[PDB]
């Protein structure tokens, strides 16, 4: 499935993920395309901060869902 | 914030249809919201005020009938963009309860 | 005696209570003034959630003490 990740700057990163992917994987993929280390990333969906040990399905993240990237430091 | 894309893709549950008097009163209230009231409603029902990629129509919001008339406030589940709306007796009552809910609520 | 209940709007609900008043009675007074049912209320004083079955005295809530009302609605 495809998902979007919008930053504070307004830029949107488009990711291809599977629903079984964990949030560590998504942060690593964001690192791969943009260089941001996973410990500088903070991912939000549905107002909740998303935990690394969880999967995208646990947060009901579906195709073309958009997460929010805040930089965590 | 296109609340008309949001209305176009909104589903209804628990007996609500697009013809329910309550739902038409609802959209009359929502389309007339201030920009801050709009951001509050979206924060309340979806967890965020910023519209997704693709627009508010991507939310596929669901408005589900939360039982008969009551003073109990509307509730929500943001992992599904679900808004539980009891069948209120009036429109100003619906507006009053809905506005109190999105203004007083924070947390899960 | 008077106590204050602050909402996230900044609005202050002023309640007339006794120190022997239960937390249930305080939720009932808030319900009478705002319409919010007691099970949709969570009352905070000194960082503690106020529990039913206890009195304002048990929490050492005094005249013009300030409580915070947060509503349990958007559980997502």
């Amino acid at each position: 499935m495809q998902i979007f990740v919008k930053t504070l700057t307004g830029k949107t990163i488009t990711l291809e993920v599977e629903p079984s992917d964990t949030i560590e994987n998504v942060k690593a993929k964001i690192q791969d395309k943009e260089g941001i280390p996973p410990d500088q990333q903070r991912l939000i969906f549905a107002g909740k901060q998303l935990e690394d040990g969880r999967t995208l399905s646990d947060y009901n993240i579906q195709k073309e869902s958009t997460l929010h990237l805040v930089l965590r430091l | 914030l296109d609340f008309q894309a949001l209305e176009e893709t909104t589903e209804y549950d628990g007996g609500y249809t697009r013809d329910s008097v309550l739902i038409r009163e609802f959209w009359e209230i929502v389309h007339s919201f201030t920009d801050e009231q709009k951001r509050l409603f979206l924060q309340f029902t979806t967890g965020t005020d910023r519209a997704p990629v693709g627009g508010l129509g991507k939310l596929k919001m669901i408005i589900a009938k939360n039982g008969p008339d009551t003073e109990r406030l509307p509730t929500s589940h943001t992992c599904f963009n679900v808004l539980l709306l009891p069948e209120y007796s009036s429109k100003e009552k619906l507006k009053e309860r809905l506005l109190k809910a999105i203004t007083y609520a924070k947390g899960f």
